[PDB]
């Protein structure tokens, strides 16, 4: 499904991802904005055989367990299907673990790329939460 | 540091009845906040991740809610084994912290203690000392005291108690009570007493030995 | 399944280095983020500190950076440092996973320059059912396990709390078995102190006359 930026604004603030790791929430719908265009059925195919899953493209590599990836680690302790879901609890749930690592939000390019810097508070504007 | 305040420190309840612990945050940390259990100091277990998610192999009568500040676990239909502690953890900030745990007694039948005395083993004679020991097994409530005699003549010097926590099988308590002294302190004396008042007693559970015999 | 099991000493001088390690069997150090959190002796529970994946660590502040939390990918391990320890180090370690699915067995460290004294283990004979006991005299640090006939009896067992007086623990085991089964069969009560590397087995018998 694809995720309207309040909809996404009030699932991640239900789901606690409101200054987790000193974040705010404008950041975490910008980095879902431009990792996945909100869309929680995204993927991509990676040069190193890798696929990134969901509305924040969560890597294969590192983080959920598909059954294809090279030098692959789950470290959120869940397959990849998980992270497709319209219900966002492991996309989070994953988030948090990523987040909760010394390189922060810069797990997310998109996120360093388009969004740290910018008024992020712009992307929870109307959104009254 | 975010501060947890669990409420209240202690519950005791009947086994098929539910119970309702309460645990809020110094400041709001979404629904960052973890339920688990502990007896003693064995190790923790997750009951509750983020509130509210369920956890594999933990029942459906265990039910987290709540959200910012003010959260719960809810137990349902309480078992014997779900005796020990209970605290809530928050992940919201780091350094991650942890309530003061809730408390939870299982509620049974009084019983009365089954009362036995030892005398010193001769290898600890031996070694120049006397320990003698009365256990006091499978009783409820937790409150008991026992007095030493030594020829009718109660003694407070030279005893040291301890008490198990909650029985796992029973839910009864159960006590230790060593009156140690010198072997020349326990050659001088005959007969050594154990005396049990509790709750359900009717009269001191005496327990006795004489040095003299077998 | 993944598993986790604290190993090193029980016992630390004061202002010296509390070294515990953390085995991981049933999958890699580099598939999660790994944990030690503490319980100080009144139910107070500390979280310490996490290394994730890139080797970032997060150490508790209260811990005024006297602690060092390291890997080993090849043992297959983690390891805790906390330097410069007090008396209000002693508590129980456990090592556990950032989900806090996987957690140890705890390790209880104790801060003292008290040395180590092995316990000395009589046996409570007396003088349907029928009580047996064994008495732990005279041992530091803790902690000590018994077991009954090398852990076949179970049941009717009671293994109570240590207590110190004088620097030095006393702990009693009592176990409750069928009149017929003692003393036609034997009950042996089996005392270990790590510290000492002493195993001791006392077998329960009728008294001499």
């Amino acid at each position: 499904k694809v995720f309207g930026r309040c909809e996404l604004a009030a699932a991640m603030k239900r789901h606690g991802l409101d200054n987790y790791q000193g974040y705010s929430l404008g950041n975490w719908v910008c980095a879902a904005k431009f990792e996945s265009n909100f869309n929680t059925q995204a993927t991509n195919r990676n040069t190193d055989g890798s696929t990134d899953y969901g509305i924040l493209q969560i890597n294969s590599r590192w983080w959920c367990n598909d059954g294809r990836t090279p030098g692959s680690e789950n470290l959120c302790n869940i397959p990849c299907s998980a992270l497709l879901s319209s219900d966002i609890t492991a996309s989070v749930n994953c988030a948090k673990k990523i987040v909760s690592d010394g390189n922060g939000m810069n797990a997310w390019v998109a996120w360093r790329n388009r969004c740290k810097g910018t008024d992020v508070q712009a992307w929870i504007r109307g959104c009254r939460l | 540091d975010i501060v947890l305040t669990q409420s209240p420190a202690t519950l005791s309840v009947t086994p098929g009845n539910s119970v309702s612990l309460s645990c809020r945050a110094s400041q709001s940390i979404g629904n960052n906040l973890h339920w688990y259990q502990q007896k003693s100091h064995e190790s923790p277990r997750l009951l509750i991740k983020y509130a509210s998610q369920s956890i594999s192999g933990i029942p459906s009568r265990f039910s987290g809610s709540g959200s910012g500040t003010d959260f719960t676990l809810s137990i349902n239909s309480v078992e014997t084994e779900d005796f020990g502690m209970y605290f809530c953890q928050q992940s919201n900030s780091w350094p991650y912290t942890f309530g003061g745990g809730t408390k939870l007694e299982i509620k049974r039948a009084d019983a009365a203690p089954t009362v036995s005395i030892f005398p010193p083993s001769s290898e600890q004679l031996t070694s120049g000392g006397a320990s003698v020991v009365c256990f006091l097994n499978n009783f409820y409530p937790k409150d008991i005291n026992v007095k030493w005699k030594i020829d009718g003549s109660e003694r407070q010097n030279g005893v040291l108690n301890s008490w198990t926590d909650q029985d796992s099988k029973d839910s009864t308590y159960s006590m230790s009570s060593t009156l140690t002294l010198t072997k020349d302190e326990y050659e001088r004396h005959n007969s050594y007493t154990c005396e049990a008042t509790h709750k359900t007693s009717t009269s001191p559970i005496v327990k006795s030995f004489n040095r003299n015999e077998c | 399944d993944v598993q986790l099991q604290e190993s090193g000493p029980s016992l630390v001088k004061p202002s010296q280095t509390l070294s515990l390690t953390c085995s991981v069997t049933g999958d890699s150090i580099t598939s999660d983020y790994w944990s030690w959190i503490r319980k100080f002796p009144g139910n107070r529970l500390e979280y310490m500190g996490y290394v994730s994946y890139s080797g970032s660590t997060y150490y508790n502040p209260s811990l005024k950076s006297r602690i060092s939390i390291t890997r080993d990918t090849s043992k297959n391990q983690y390891y805790l440092d906390l330097n410069s320890v007090t008396t209000e180090d002693t508590a129980t370690y456990y090592c556990a996973n950032w989900d806090g699915d996987y957690w140890g067995q705890g390790t209880l460290v104790t801060v003292s320059a008290a040395k180590t004294t092995p316990p000395s283990v009589y046996p409570l004979a007396p003088g349907s059912m029928v009580t047996l006991g064994c008495l732990v005299k005279g041992y530091f640090p803790e902690p000590v396990t018994v077991t009954w006939n090398s852990g076949s009896l179970s049941s009717g067992v009671h293994t109570f709390p240590a207590v110190l007086q004088s620097d030095l623990y006393t702990l009693s085991s009592s176990v409750t078995v069928p009149s017929s089964t003692w003393p036609s069969q034997t009950v042996t009560c089996n005392v270990a102190h790590p510290a000492s590397s002493t195993k001791v087995d006392k077998k329960i018998v009728p008294r001499d006359c």
